[PDB]
């Protein structure tokens, strides 16, 4: 209890990541708790919905159906409970579960994927091991 | 509707 999601979209993962996209949701519903959108993309609450649900109940689905956010398509590269990453051109996408919270982010074109898988999955840890 | 359930403190 201090700060918001908002903060943590802005400041943790925005600040460290250049970001088309980000996300953090309730895992069980979807229900978006911060969010940033550049440009022209928008993040369906129904998205959030699906890859909430295919996260925690059949996570090899984004294997055949790819990943759907931001209005467009990933393809999948590794999915399991905790972790999904993708690609879309030169952009990567980072999925991560923890116990409560759903943590989404993507990448401007060209930027390095290492650094947004680093920044989803050590914010993801932190949570994790506060039991969030 | 109500916040959603709050943060915890940043990571360092």
């Amino acid at each position: 209890g201090s700060g918001s999601w908002q903060s943590y979209v802005d400041n943790q993962i925005c600040q460290h990541v250049d970001c088309t996209l980000a996300a953090i949701a309730n895992i069980q519903d979807g229900s978006i708790w911060a969010k940033f959108e550049k440009d022209d993309k928008k993040i369906s609450p129904k998205e959030l919905k699906t890859i909430a649900d295919t996260i925690r109940q059949n996570p090899n689905g984004f294997l055949e159906t790819g990943i759907h956010i931001g209005g467009e398509k990933y393809i999948c590269i590794q999915a399991d409970n905790q972790l999904v990453r993708g690609r879309r051109g030169s952009s990567a996408l980072c999925i991560v579960a923890t116990n409560t919270c759903l943590l989404a982010a993507a990448t401007v074109d060209g930027y390095p994927a290492g650094q947004l898988n680093n920044v989803i999955e050590k914010l993801g840890d932190y949570l994790r091991s506060n039991n969030y | 509707p109500p916040p959603p359930p709050p943060p915890p403190p940043p990571p360092p």
